[PDB]
DNA sequence: CACTCTACCGATAAGCAGACGTACCTCTCGACCCTGTGCT
RNA sequence: AUCGAGAGGU
DNA sequence: AGCACAGGGAAATGGTCTGCTTATCGGTAGAGTG
């Protein structure tokens, strides 16, 4: 299993000012996912 | 010594909660390119960081 | 099966009482004996 | 035969390999096959042109 | 280029694969690579700092003595975490903002 | 959002440390994806070092769109930034 | 919401309260504190430190 | 046209309940019931 | 796998 | 006629903080009386 990147670590990276570090740790390295949203109603669409 | 140990074991949690509360209150306050300190709503907190 | 299963369950899980009142029952009355060192076992047998 | 002259917009993503003097010729051909300042997409490196 | 992932362990002829521009190689982290290093609880900014790798024997994380204070760390059993940045942007941020000397 | 004129710009004329980190990271990422290098290479293999040496010569072809709190913005060249 | 005050909880067949949507979203282990503001991350090592 | 008995919307607090709680990590150990009803 | 309980580490 | 075993089953009683809901209660305001 992976290691927890918690609230305090997120705060530390915020005070550092490293926006891309947070984006990588919390999106690209944990649970990256993609959805299609409807521009009219703003809800996830049926995408093939 | 027992009192010292108890104080440690309680103070750790007390301060952890305090710090989480503090960070949540001021996480959005940032220095802007016009020199002012503002929060995420654009409200001016200071007109110059640290005055 | 009543007495047998009840005593077995209470001593096994430590959940102290009926199986159906798990939340209201006391917990941790029974603990796996600590066989790491003779002294640790002696200590575990005398714990309050 | 009603023909309409209209102004339209498109968002072109361009690979960094094309980031040279001939960038604008490539975009026009891609627009024809399928210019604003190029916004470099964070985390990807492409450039978005409107 | 198509996103397919060649596993060099289970590819019978891994070593004989010419590389083509645009591909990626997940290469072992080597000496001099930049990583984030931290201890919990992370009470302030200085608890996550950038370090340059030195791959070396034995199973412990070894670090300079004077860096213990910002981590509030000592060697009586403390365990620390290491995060490897996975992009050029993240590497630039760690190296240019977060590094230990800058701190 | 309205672009501010080059003469009316009021933001600092220096590159901020955050701007420097972002610029180096973005240029290094573009170089790693085969972006043409605007500086002579002496055998460097790390895209980040290539971007650093491009920066030293102010050869990074990037802008910084600094946003003011009201939404107006100023475009600063990496070359003209101090 | 299974933590309604003044109502009987919707128990489990194993004598446990059901996990309601509010319970899934609530708490440190909920979605917004255990899965969104914090996460388990890839490409991370951990071990003992020596000098 | 001096009075004093009830109508008022106010404010007063009153007791009420309901709502909150350091971080990260390692491991072990235990996990429904009751009764209809066909089978043989 | 999930859930609960307990023992521990800094 | 007594138990498998899937169908049919929920029951004897054993910290300070805010916002709502109630009693309390003046300060006038009608006038009801004079």
């Amino acid at each position: 299993g992976g290691l927890r990147f918690g609230e305090m670590e997120r705060d530390c990276q915020i005070s550092h000012g490293c926006s891309s570090v947070l984006r990588e740790r919390l999106f690209d390295c944990s649970d990256a996912y993609r959805v299609i949203v409807c521009d009219i109603c703003g809800l996830i669409a049926i995408a093939s | 010594g027992r009192e010292g140990l108890i104080d440690t074991a309680v103070k750790t949690a007390e301060t952890g909660y305090i710090q989480r509360r503090l960070v949540k209150a001021m996480e959005d306050v940032m220095v802007r390119y016009d020199g002012t300190v503002r929060n995420a709503m654009g409200d001016i907190i200071q007109f110059a960081y640290g005055e | 099966n009543i007495i047998t299963n009840g005593l077995r369950y209470s001593l096994a899980t430590g959940n102290w009482g009926d199986q159906k009142r798990s939340m209201v029952n006391r917990v941790g009355v029974s603990q796996v004996l600590n066989r790491y060192t003779f002294a640790s076992t002696l200590s575990h047998l005398r714990r309050t | 035969m009603p023909f309409f002259l209209k102004e339209l917009s498109l968002t072109i993503s361009l690979h960094p390999s094309y980031f040279g003097p001939r960038m604008q010729d490539y975009l026009k051909a891609k627009l024809l096959a399928d210019i604003d300042k190029g916004r470099v997409v964070p985390g990807q490196g492409f450039a978005e042109f409107e | 280029d198509t996103g397919e992932r060649i596993d060099l362990r289970y590819h019978k002829r891994a070593g004989d694969i010419p590389l083509r521009y645009g591909w990626r190689v997940e290469r072992h982290i080597r000496d001099g690579d930049v990583v984030i290093f931290n201890r919990q609880p992370s009470l302030h900014k200085m608890s996550m700092m950038g370090h340059r790798i030195r791959v070396m024997p034995y199973s412990t994380f070894r670090l300079n003595l004077s860096v213990t204070s910002p981590y509030n760390a000592d060697f009586d059993g403390d365990e620390m975490n290491m995060h490897v940045p996975q992009s050029e942007e993240t590497r630039a941020e760690i190296q240019e903002i977060t590094m230990v000397p800058k701190q | 959002g309205k672009a501010v004129a080059k003469e009316d710009r009021t933001t600092t004329p220096y590159m901020t440390k955050y701007e420097r980190a972002r610029i180096l990271g973005t240029r290094a990422l573009q170089i790693s994806m085969n972006a043409p290098v605007l500086v002579d290479l002496e055998g460097e293999t790390d895209p980040l070092q290539i971007a650093m040496k491009e920066l030293a010569q102010k050869k990074i072809p990037l802008l910084v769109r600094r946003y003011l709190p009201d939404g107006s913005y100023e475009d600063w060249s990496v070359a003209e930034l101090i | 919401d299974n933590e309604i005050a003044g109502q009987p909880q919707a128990l489990q067949k194993s004598g446990r309260p059901l996990k309601s949507i509010r319970a899934r979203l609530k708490g440190k282990e909920g979605r917004l504190r255990g899965n969104l503001m914090g996460k388990r991350v890839d490409f991370s090592a951990r071990t003992v430190i020596t000098g």
